[PDB]
């Protein structure tokens, strides 16, 4: 009953944007990842500081609120007033679309990473289920989880167990 | 024996906008284009003026309503819907331009031009510039006939200005009613005006005719304007139907004048205004009000455009 | 025993552009510039008014070939090559800025203007303004003295705006050959023509003076106009020279109005007109005529840009 | 002689996007995966249906194409119309080749992402061949083929075989 | 035994800015915003005028300073600070637009226009258009009366477009200092100068009045300008105060036109200027200058955009 | 002592953008792959060659430097070119953002593709060590390695002893 990405996300994780559910003897337990948290974070904030950017670009009234101009310059500020504004609003559905898409495809491609590093930490141990786990091929306890989770799990204690369990 | 991988997700998922979607859900979101306005002006750090009463081009001529204004100092001007520049009735030509450039001017130093005359009254009034009564611009004089009907003595005044910047120079014509008004401040006989600097020579003449009492006044004086550059002269040779500067104006320095109609507010601080208020904003895009002025979020067309912050929102 | 994943391809694949490669084949790819006209005004769903030989400034002072258009309503309007405001030699001063008020007008409502006169004549006409014979504009009166010579009564005649909206007023000067011929119409002495309003006055002399002849006639009547605004009075005074409006005109409403030199046609229905017809596109830009109006794809340089709907293509 | 998408793409399929080519005694079949196809289209139709939009705001004549106007408010319109040219030029330029870019990577994604499903469907019981397919180490009929290609594969089954094969 | 991937990396890295990151290091990375100025205008392959202390005005009505370009033909035009359009003093009336006439031009071609006279001075001169001693514009003429004070016989001049090109004709209006020297030059009387063609008629009175000497003289000599069309006539009417037109100009064909304070060099090649030099550069953006002119990479507020032209880079 | 890409980039390799490192009993050597480094040379030229592109627009003086025009046309010129001064420093600051993120996932992108290769030339006989190495469980002289690098490593020739020693 325990999943991963593949399938969907996890409304129960808290401490953090992506993390680690483990089944063992002793049950079941969920822990946040800090490292690919803050690393996406960081990327978000990034693109925060970039568009939350202001102009030191002054403007000026060339026009009047209260006493009309004269109707050619009038009609000539205004086209020009409407065209700017095509423009920026256009830069601004642009802009927002295309950082969305890649915010996005970014915190996936985190996803990924974590994903794949813990594959190849557990080398010949482990096979990937398809929903986003791994079925470990030997006893892990807490302790074993957490060293998958901190990265000092040494596939060679294991490996003889582990492959011999695989058939 | 199982470790799985995943990532958060929750309940509130907002929708966004990507290349290839409309509405995917993400985890967090924020807003990009900003909606809300301060109904005040926002002045705190800035030497502000606000004119009520007193439009901007009176501040150069003086009529009552800007008694307190001729030679004002401000960071930021505000011009209000009620300020009228004129007490006598007329206007000025190339009115906007110099509404320009008294905007970003700081303000006004008057200086006088040492003009003085002989064999003309030089106390034309009217009730339509009431001070302790009948009254004028208190920056301008109009010149008269010494008596009813009499000539008008033809004359030159000439003024060289000996500062460091260029001067504000203005002067009036006065539009009679009838040609029979005309002789009776000025004497029979075309009237002429001719202004000459190195950089501008121009004529005009009144035009006297009827037209719809304005106050209950069928006259008109109409202003105009010329920048005298340093080291230069005006000269002004006429024969009646002028209304003579008393003293030119100098710019101070640096302003931004905006037009509004709510209540000033030296608590807040703000740098984009528009006539409904203040903008204050981080956001890059606003859509609010396409002529707000000062350092401002661009204008878009859109009321919304929400950035994700957070990843996609995929729940169970 | 095997299986294999892949992706389509085909033999018919199209190059397009990316941000790294230029003709990179993809499987199918779809225009995004316009290049597709319509060399129709395609006018379904709108009150169109094609003005012919009727310039749009004629609409409003009359003159023959605009008799129809005298009061026209519209959503759109045609202006053509060969249509003239004019009959008797002249133009429209600030005709532009006119033209444009026209444009998005609605269309006009005249409204007669009561003046009434006594001690001239009012019949002026030529053979230039051609109905049953010599006439003139339909909607001013050439006024002229009693008889060949005579002295030409000074002249007030006021006009207030009871609407609710700008009233449109126009008048004329009418520039004879020479001060000799200007004097068989008026009389000698010197000519003036004095128009105030409220928030207007100006005046206008006539300037006889040979020049070519159009039409045979070396005159000129010269077209100015103001707004007169609600409740405001316009006041003309004269002695001559005055080509005087009988009927004031109102602003219907809203329209669009353009310049072309092709057929009108009421089955196509379009929204982005230029002189040489109609786009009809969803397209997001064109490269038809960058002076295109309405709602219109916006005008680019480049003929041609593909935007890929499929896949690389990968043929073995 | 049969081969997957790291070589190139399939000229014989018609009916989709994406699909599989299989090999087994009863010989050789190629079908169209439905899912991954639609996926594809969908994010491209989402492409088009924020592209080919129209502007709602509507600009009118400030020039006249029969009496042209007064020269330096015409040499300032020309101007400012210029520069708008250019800047749409530029845009729309830059619009289409990063949306083609988007469109290529997006659509190579969604290839791996069902490499990827089948790769894990077949957990232990087949090997990467290189050239995007899967040498399946058990006898694999029409039947097999088929439950690959509607994710109904159960690796359990063929494993003991499997297994046994590589080796 | 073993084999691993990787890829280079260096130790002298450059930052850049990505959608995500500030200052990411990377292998290698090139400038996009042009900084690097020539001080020189190069002219290479371009017909070059540098027209010196000549205003480029002056070119059209031909003081002593322009003699050598009365009609010249240039690919590039070049005006200088110093350049006067002028000798005896005033200015063009809509200068800037006729100035933005010549610079497209190509150059001048002049033509007579076949006035001559009777009863009247042609010679008139001044000092301050110096040539073997007292002299003036070379392509006009001032009128005067035949004797002082005496009568100026009212005048009628025509010349017609025989071309197929619009004719820049130029005409003057003499200001003089006082009514007593306008006497002097024209003799007594009101004075007018009426200017027909068939879509311009146009009146100009000289309006003298004392104003301030330059050169030691306070007259003023003020230009105006029209577009002829082919086959249409220009009539000139007068009684004095008028500069008149010897020649008539035609436009060459194609040109450019700046403003500079630096030496021509016709060794290197450019299509990009301002005032300080050549921008010589394929990156789209500079930083130099915002009225840059030609063929020029787009104005952009920052000094810098680093684009990367390599990977990250890992150093260990 | 040798690592891949995982933990950092190689300073060494002057050859090329992307390479190999091996470590056999005749020691360590290192060699530039010129196929993935072309590719993603050629990518980055094609970003130049389109980024370096000169407008054909000309534009001429609205304006004067010598003898001010007159203020409201003035007014106007300034606010117009100040828009669009605007207008192009944002779109300057986007396209090198855009363009920087997008050439280093590139760079990751064929370091990747290059990776994913030769893991599956290899087959069954090595195993990913976690930082972008294979671990080969064969003798691999340097004609071993050589055709490992140039594509023509056959990995039946060494499976039987491969295999044997993962066990
Ligand atoms: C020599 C001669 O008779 N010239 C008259 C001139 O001649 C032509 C006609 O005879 C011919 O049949 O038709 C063509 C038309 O293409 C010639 O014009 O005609 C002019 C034009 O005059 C009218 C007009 O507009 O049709 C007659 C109008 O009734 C009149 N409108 C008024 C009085 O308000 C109108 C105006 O006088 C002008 O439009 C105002 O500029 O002209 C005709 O005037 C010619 O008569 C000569 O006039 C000149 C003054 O220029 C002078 O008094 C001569 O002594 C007189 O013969
Ligand atoms: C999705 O959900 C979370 C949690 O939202 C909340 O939880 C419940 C109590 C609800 O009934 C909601 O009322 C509540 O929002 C959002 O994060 C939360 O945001 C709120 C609102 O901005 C924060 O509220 C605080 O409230 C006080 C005012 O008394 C302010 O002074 C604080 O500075 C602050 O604004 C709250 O801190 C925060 N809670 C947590 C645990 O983080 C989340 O933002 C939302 N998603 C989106 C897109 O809005
Ligand atoms: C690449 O190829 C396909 C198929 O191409 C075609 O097959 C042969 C008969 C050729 O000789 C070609 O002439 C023909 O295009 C393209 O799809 C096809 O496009 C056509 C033309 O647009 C479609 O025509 C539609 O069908 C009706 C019926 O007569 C027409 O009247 C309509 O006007 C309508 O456009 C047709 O449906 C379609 N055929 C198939 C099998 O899908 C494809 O567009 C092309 N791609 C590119 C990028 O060039
Ligand atoms: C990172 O570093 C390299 C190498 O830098 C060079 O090595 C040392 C001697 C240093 O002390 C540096 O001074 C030196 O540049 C850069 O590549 C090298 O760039 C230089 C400078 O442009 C090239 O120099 C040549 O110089 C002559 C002029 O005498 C020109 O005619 C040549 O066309 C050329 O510009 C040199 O070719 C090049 N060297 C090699 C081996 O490729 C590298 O560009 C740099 N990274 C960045 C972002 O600048
Ligand atoms: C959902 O996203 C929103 C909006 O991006 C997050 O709110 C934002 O949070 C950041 C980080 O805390 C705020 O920064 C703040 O600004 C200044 C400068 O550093 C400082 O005074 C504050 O202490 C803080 O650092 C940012 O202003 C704020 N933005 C808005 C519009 O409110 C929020 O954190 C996200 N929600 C969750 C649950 O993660
Ligand atoms: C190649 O790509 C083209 C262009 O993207 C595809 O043609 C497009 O097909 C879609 C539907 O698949 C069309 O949408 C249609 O809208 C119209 C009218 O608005 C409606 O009447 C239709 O029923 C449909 O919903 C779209 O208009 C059409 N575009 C063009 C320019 O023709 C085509 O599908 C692709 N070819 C192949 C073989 O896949
Ligand atoms: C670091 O990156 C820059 C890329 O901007 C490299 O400099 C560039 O090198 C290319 C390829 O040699 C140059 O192209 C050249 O074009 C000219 C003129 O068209 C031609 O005559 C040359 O033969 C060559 O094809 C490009 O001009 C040059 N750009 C600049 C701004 O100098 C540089 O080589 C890279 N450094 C390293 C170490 O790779
Ligand atoms: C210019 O725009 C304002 C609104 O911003 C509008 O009220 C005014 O009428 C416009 N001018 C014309 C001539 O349409
Ligand atoms: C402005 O552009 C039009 C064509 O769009 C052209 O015919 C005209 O010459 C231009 N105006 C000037 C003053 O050069
Ligand atoms: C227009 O901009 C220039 C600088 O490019 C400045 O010197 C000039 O004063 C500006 N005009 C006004 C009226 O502020
Ligand atoms: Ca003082
Ligand atoms: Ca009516
Ligand atoms: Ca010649």
């Amino acid at each position: 009953a325990i999943a991963g990405f593949i399938e969907n996300g996890w409304e129960g994780l808290i401490d953090g944007w992506y993390g680690f559910r483990h089944q063992n003897a002793q049950g079941e337990g969920t822990a946040a990842d800090y490292k690919s948290t803050q690393s996406a974070i960081d990327q978000i904030t990034g693109k925060l500081n970039r568009l939350i950017e202001k102009t030191n670009q002054q403007f000026e009234l060339i026009d009047n609120e209260f006493n009309e101009v004269e109707k050619q310059i009038g009609n000539v500020i205004n086209w020009t007033r409407d065209s700017i504004t095509e423009v920026w609003s256009y830069n601004a559905e642009l802009l927002v679309a295309m950082e969305n898409q890649h915010t996005i495809d970014l915190a996936d491609s985190e996803m990924d990473k974590l994903y794949e590093r813990v594959k190849r930490q557990l080398r010949e141990n482990a096979e990937e289920d398809g929903t986003g786990c791994f079925e470990i091929f030997h006893k892990c306890d807490d302790d074993c989880m957490a060293s998958i989770r901190n990265n000092t799990y040494d596939h060679s204690k294991y490996r003889e167990e582990a492959m011999q369990n695989r058939i | 024996d199982k470790i799985c991988l995943g990532h958060h997700a929750v309940s509130n998922g907002t929708k966004v906008n990507t290349l290839t979607e409309r509405g995917v859900e993400v985890v967090n979101a924020t807003e990009t284009v900003e909606r809300t306005n301060i109904p005040r002006i926002c002045s705190k750090g800035k030497r502000t003026v606000d004119l009520g009463q007193c439009g901007l081009l009176g501040t150069i001529t003086g009529p009552p309503q800007c008694d307190q204004f001729l030679e004002f100092s401000a960071d930021l001007i505000i011009e209000r819907r009620e300020g009228s520049d004129v007490c006598y009735p007329g206007k000025f030509v190339n009115e906007e331009a110099l509404r320009q450039i008294l905007r970003e001017s700081g303000g006004i130093d008057k200086e006088a031009m040492g003009f003085t005359y002989s064999g003309i009254r030089t106390n034309g009034a009217t009730s339509a510039c009431r001070r302790s009564g009948s009254s004028f611009y208190a920056e301008m004089k109009w010149l008269l006939s010494n008596t009813d009907n009499a000539a008008f003595p033809q004359m030159t005044k000439s003024y060289k200005n000996t500062r460091k910047s260029p001067a504000l120079i203005v002067w009036g014509i006065h539009h009679s009613v009838s040609t029979a008004e005309q002789t009776k401040l000025y004497g029979s006989g075309n009237k002429l005006v001719t202004v000459g600097s190195s950089n501008y020579q121009q004529s005009f003449v009144p035009s006297p005719g009827a037209r719809p009492q304005v106050n209950g006044l069928s006259g008109r004086i109409d202003f105009h304007w010329l920048m005298l550059n340093p080291n230069d002269t005006v000269t002004f040779s006429f024969n009646g139907a002028f209304i003579a500067p008393d003293r030119a104006s100098f710019l101070r320095g640096k302003s931004m004048g905006i037009q509004s109609g709510v209540q000033v507010d030296a608590n807040c601080e703000g740098d984009c205004y528009h006539s409904g208020g203040t903008i204050i904003s981080n956001l890059p895009f606003q859509n609010i009000d396409s002529r707000a002025v000062g350092k401002c979020p661009r204008y878009v067309k859109q009321r919304s455009l929400l950035l994700a912050t957070g990843m996609k929102n995929v729940p169970e």
